[PDB]
């Protein structure tokens, strides 16, 4: 009976009615930091790619024979 | 002076086109070398960025 009561208490306090909703906020912060790093990486990549693309266009369009 | 140089160029082209052909060949070789170098630099940068993305997408 004690084991079953402890199990039911852990069940109801685990995810049934736990007032601790800060886990959602922590997940929000983690995922937002992840997507911000991803966006920054993509932006740096596109900037480098654009620089290289302009440097390549300058040699492609101005060379024909 | 520029017009004198251009007149010399005319007389040289009408008197010796082999020099013009050699100069064109040299210019084409230089352009090919520059294009190869630019392509190699772009490939190096692209591979570096690929490794960067592969290391950063660990999530």
């Amino acid at each position: 009976l004690m084991k079953l009561v402890s199990d039911l208490k852990q069940f109801l306090i685990l995810n049934d009615f736990p007032s601790v909703n800060e886990a959602i906020d922590q997940r929000n912060q983690q995922l937002r930091a992840l997507q911000e790093e991803c966006d920054r990486k993509l932006i740096t990549l596109r900037d480098e790619v654009s620089i290289d693309l302009y440097e390549l266009e300058e040699e492609y369009y101005s060379s024909s024979s | 002076t520029e017009c004198f140089f251009l007149q010399k160029r005319l007389q040289l082209s009408v008197q010796k086109p082999d020099q013009v052909i050699k100069e064109d060949v040299s210019e084409l070789r230089s352009e090919l070398q520059r294009k190869d170098a630019l392509v190699q630099k772009h490939l190096t940068k692209l591979r570096h960025w690929q490794q960067v993305l592969e290391d950063i997408n660990v999530q």
